[PDB]
């Protein structure tokens, strides 16, 4: 009957100092003990130590002590994960994890709270058309060169659902991501039809709509 | 540190059949020796928080299906799923919670199997607008192919690029189970006008020869 | 045909940690919900065991342990714990399975006197073994030289009180600990939740 | 009626590993908390570690990890295991019996452990002349300069300790070079300086050395 | 960390007076301190544990005060042998720490130093260093000023300075201050003075010799 809910989304720059926040709320959060886990993008999850808000016991993993301090505040039932450094490695998805004992399975997760070290500012997204030249043909937009994520994009303002397919951003070697959206439409219609991809990238405020049309 | 290693690292199986995955430890995970092994399996759908499924090595969290069981003792451990669906796709971890460094695995993907499907291959030359800013990107596509091993070469003037393409593939399609991916070839204006033809080799499993799809600047 | 849980935590009187109370509780339904949902604990915590599902599982037996130290001595109360407390007063085994709940006690168990009547031992030979209870008050012999029943030199009597003062820090201040222990052997089950 | 004895310490080249010995009598140290304190070279007193009489062992912060305290009952010895020694380690450790972990109530003699990546060096010995620029009526000053020695104590007679009044031996002062510089004189009559013969005795044992040496009027 | 701060932190007195020693704590210990006496050459020993209660074989000159934070040690009619380093140590929390300790001497009427100074051996000069050695003998106060002029300039940076402990009898100081130099320095100057400031001294005293 308890829950956790986690901080915002943080972007900082390397060397830059972070805390992120877990505050739970339910009954019986002073038997409940509080661990963060780490899972980079693409990996999986790596636990880095357990604190207990009532007396604030700190067990770290060997892996994650003298590179991580976790703190808790019992009198607002929060935990906290804190960076003096920020580096590169950093950048990953953390989740705060509920259980009420030590040694005892986590029951109550939280939504998790990412973090981006990346030496990067905010940039809008150039959207570009992909050709139609092609049974059936597809045609999409190219989303290049933001940060950071997320990006959504949609096409004739969500009207046309089936057959979309959103690749997931790519990080580039210029430390920027692109991204590529392209649907499955019948070739009859490439002439009647007008394609449209709404893309938006609510961190930089950047709508664009991007018509698509044959060459 | 008690290592727990987990195979087979990734699993396809069709719609109601049985899924297993094995999890070893390196030391025995029981706690006061009261013939319960502290270990849990968790599910993780893509981008979605850990759920806990099942915890003590064969008790179902509240709400679990009856189709997920846990089992084993001592180092080795298994959970099974039994008339696996399309709402199993995720990936499974099993953790210890006997000693202070809790200890995950490096998980299992799960993923349901389908007939063998060949990838629909398109390509597309880079924009004029983006033309003009001095950069060109040459997309190819693979649609709706399986298995998700695809290889794709990138082949300008039949001479092999390396390190200016960067691929995505997407997740499994809820209704016919079928992955997507795409390549960008990334170019300078001067770079991409130096050469004539483009071509974008796909070597699949579902493809009897190579399939290439090209054109020319 | 509840477990009388209110005669541990809701007790008018304490006693001292070497001379620890434990009570039995069999043959009565518990309801955890009375105690593990309030807040009026410093500290709460369980090991092995969760309290959140206590009220489906079940066991032969559970015991209550009940005792005062002091603030600095409640982290002592834990398994593979070492100090004055844990190792001649009250020893929890490093496979302990069970709950430790602790709440202060400076309005009660205090005395602008500076003195009261509770006590730990703070001389002994060995280390006390999990779950043990050494009540004597026999002096104890730092030499060579028999004692004979007199205090002197390598001659000290065994026990020493606390100074519970309600001007004393957090630290010093009194604590009232209760300690659940879930016993399970091969025999009819006797405690189960609601 | 109870004894601390101490035994163990001397020179050790950082890193190094040492045990310090401590000899107990009128009171059996398997039954008694007993702790290790140790006295910088000019600083206060810092509590190292304790044994509880059940044989519990707690450790400062500045020593966890590398000092490890132990008795023997069949010897009726404690012992302290040093193991990774610091410079900033060195000091006089004393063995003194903890009554409850409260205070110390009896306290040995104390021995010296020195750990610096210095070599042992045996004193120089120069003879501090009396002259005209060192008497004034009956009062004349002579004394010895000994210098450049490494690592502490250093003791100084005269005449085979016959002569022990009027004789101010110096506290030892540590040199830039990183070695000890120390000397004695004497208050003697200016009229036994051509009778009397006046000979300062020096002894280093860490490094083995034992020098007489005689001074004269100038 | 709790840190006991002592004051004064040396204290000149009389035989016969009244000694009073003070022992603040970081925070409250709530009479869990400890009293002891280091006489120089020799171990610790206690004096007052409990904050109040005094230690088996100790003389009721020796009393204790305070709770708290703040705490007091007391000696009255203050014998020749009560004179050392006194340490107050706290046991109310891990942990456990001792003070600086305060220096207790026994005071005595101004006494000029008698200043002697020592040319460096012939042997020393062999080796190729020179050491100058200027004595400061049964002085009181503890205070002095000594200065190393050659051919009546100023030298410093290669002077070292020794002092005693008070001296049983006379109640004195002893300073020896060394003025070491390679043989190629010294033999590039001729007089060699020791310049001592004292109380006791109406003038500064100067002993200087030739090379
Ligand atoms: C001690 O007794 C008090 C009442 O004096 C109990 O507190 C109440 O308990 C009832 C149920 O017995 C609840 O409905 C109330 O909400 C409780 N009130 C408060 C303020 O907590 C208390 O539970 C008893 N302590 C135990 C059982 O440990």
């Amino acid at each position: 009957q308890m829950q956790l809910v986690q901080s915002g989304t943080a972007v900082k720059k390397p060397g830059e100092s972070l805390k992120i926040s877990c505050k739970g709320s339910g009954y019986g959060f002073i038997t409940y003990w509080i661990a963060w886990v780490r899972q980079m993008p693409g990996k999986g999850l790596e636990w880095m130590g357990i604190i207990y808000p009532g007396d604030s016991e700190t067990r770290y993993s060997p892996s994650f002590q003298g590179q991580v301090t976790i703190s808790a505040d019992k009198s607002i039932n929060t935990a906290y994960l804190q960076w003096s450094s920020l580096k590169a490695s950093d950048t990953a998805i953390y989740y705060c994890a509920g259980g009420s004992g030590i040694f005892t399975p986590m029951d109550v997760w939280g939504q998790g709270t990412t973090v981006a070290v990346s030496s990067a500012s905010t940039k809008g997204p150039s959207v570009f058309p992909l050709a139609p030249s092609s049974g059936t043909a597809a045609l999409g937009c190219l989303v290049k060169d933001y940060f950071p994520e997320p990006v959504t994009v949609s096409w004739n303002s969500g009207a046309l659902t089936s057959g979309v397919h959103t690749f997931p951003a790519v990080l580039q070697s210029s430390g920027l991501y692109s991204l590529s959206s392209v649907v499955t439409v019948p070739s009859s219609s490439l002439g009647t039809q007008t394609y449209i991809c709404n893309v938006n990238h609510k961190p930089s405020n950047t709508k664009v709509d991007k018509k698509v049309e044959p060459k | 540190d008690i290592q727990l290693t987990q195979s087979p690292d990734s699993l396809a199986v069709s719609l109601g059949e049985r899924a297993t995955i094995n999890c070893k430890s390196s030391q025995s995970v029981l706690y006061s020796s009261i013939n319960k092994n502290y270990l849990a399996w968790y599910q993780q759908k893509p981008g979605q928080p850990p759920k806990l499924l099942i915890y003590w090595t064969s008790t179902r969290e509240s709400g679990v299906p009856d189709r997920f069981s846990g089992s084993g003792s001592g180092t080795d451990f298994a959970l099974t799923i039994s008339s696996l669906q399309a709402e199993d796709v995720a990936v499974y971890y099993c953790q210890q919670y006997s000693n202070t460094p809790y200890t995950f695995g490096q998980g299992t993907k799960v993923e349901i199997k389908r007939t063998v499907a060949a990838p629909s291959v398109f390509i597309f030359p880079p924009s004029d607008e983006q033309l003009k800013s001095g950069t060109a990107s040459v997309v190819c596509l693979l649609n709706n192919f399986y298995p998700r091993e695809a290889k794709v070469q990138w082949k300008v003037d039949n001479a092999l690029q390396s390190g200016n393409s960067q691929e995505s593939v997407t997740e499994q399609d809820s209704k016919d189970s079928t992955y997507s991916l795409s390549s960008t070839l990334t170019l300078s204006k001067a770079d991409y006008e130096k050469h004539k033809v483009y071509a974008c080799e796909v070597t699949h499993q579902g493809l009897s020869s190579p399939v290439t799809k090209s054109f020319n600047r | 045909n509840l477990c009388p849980f209110g005669e541990v935590f809701n007790a008018t009187r304490f006693a001292s940690v070497y001379a620890w109370n434990r009570k039995r509780i069999s043959n009565c339904v518990a309801d955890y919900s009375v105690l593990y949902n309030s807040a009026s604990f410093s500290t709460f915590k369980c090991y092995g065991v969760s309290p959140t599902k206590l009220n489906d599982l079940c066991f032969t037996n559970v015991y209550a342990d009940s005792f005062v130290i002091r603030g600095d001595e409640v982290r002592q109360i834990a398994p593979g714990q070492t100090g004055k407390i844990a190792d001649y007063n009250y020893k929890l085994p490093d496979d302990f399975t069970g709950c430790v709940i602790a709440w202060n006690s400076n309005n009660l168990d205090s005395k602008v006197g500076g003195n009261y009547n509770y006590l730990y031992r703070l001389f002994r030979k060995s280390n006390l073994k999990p779950f043990e209870r050494d009540i004597s008050t026999e002096i104890y012999q730092a030499g060579s030289t028999p004692c004979n029943g007199v205090e002197g030199f390598n001659c000290y009597f065994p026990l020493q009180s606390y100074g519970f003062q309600p001007t004393n820090g957090v630290g010093y201040q009194p604590y009232r600990v209760v300690v659940l222990s879930f016993e399970l052997l091969h025999a009819p089950a006797t405690v189960c939740g609601p | 009626q109870v004894q601390l004895v101490e035994s163990g310490g001397g020179l050790i080249q950082p890193g190094g590993s040492l045990r310090l010995s401590c000899a107990a009598s009128g009171f059996t140290v398997s039954s008694n908390y007993m702790s290790w304190v140790r006295q910088a070279p000019g600083k206060g007193l810092e509590w190292v570690s304790v044994i509880y009489s059940g044989g519990s062992t707690f450790y400062a912060d500045s020593v966890k990890g590398r000092f490890t305290i132990s008795r023997d009952n069949s010897k009726s010895t404690l012992y302290l295991q040093m193991n990774s020694l610091r410079v900033e380690d060195t000091a006089v450790y004393y063995c003194a019996r903890d009554f409850g972990d409260f205070y110390f109530d009896y306290w040995g003699q104390g021995t010296l452990v020195t750990v610096s990546s210095a070599s042992t060096k045996g004193p120089s010995v120069f003879p501090l002349a009396p002259s005209s620029k060192s008497t004034s009526g009956g009062t004349a000053a002579l004394g010895c300069l000994v210098k450049d020695y490494f690592p502490e104590p250093v003791t100084v007679s005269w005449n085979s300790g016959a002569l022990t009044s009027g004789v101010h031996t110096f506290p030892a002062v540590l040199q830039s070079s990183g070695l000890y510089s120390l000397s004695s004189v004497v208050t003697v009559p200016s009229s036994s300086l051509g009778t009397q013969t006046y000979i300062c005795n020096v002894n280093h044992k860490p490094s083995n050395t034992k020098v007489d040496k005689k001074v004269e009027p100038k």
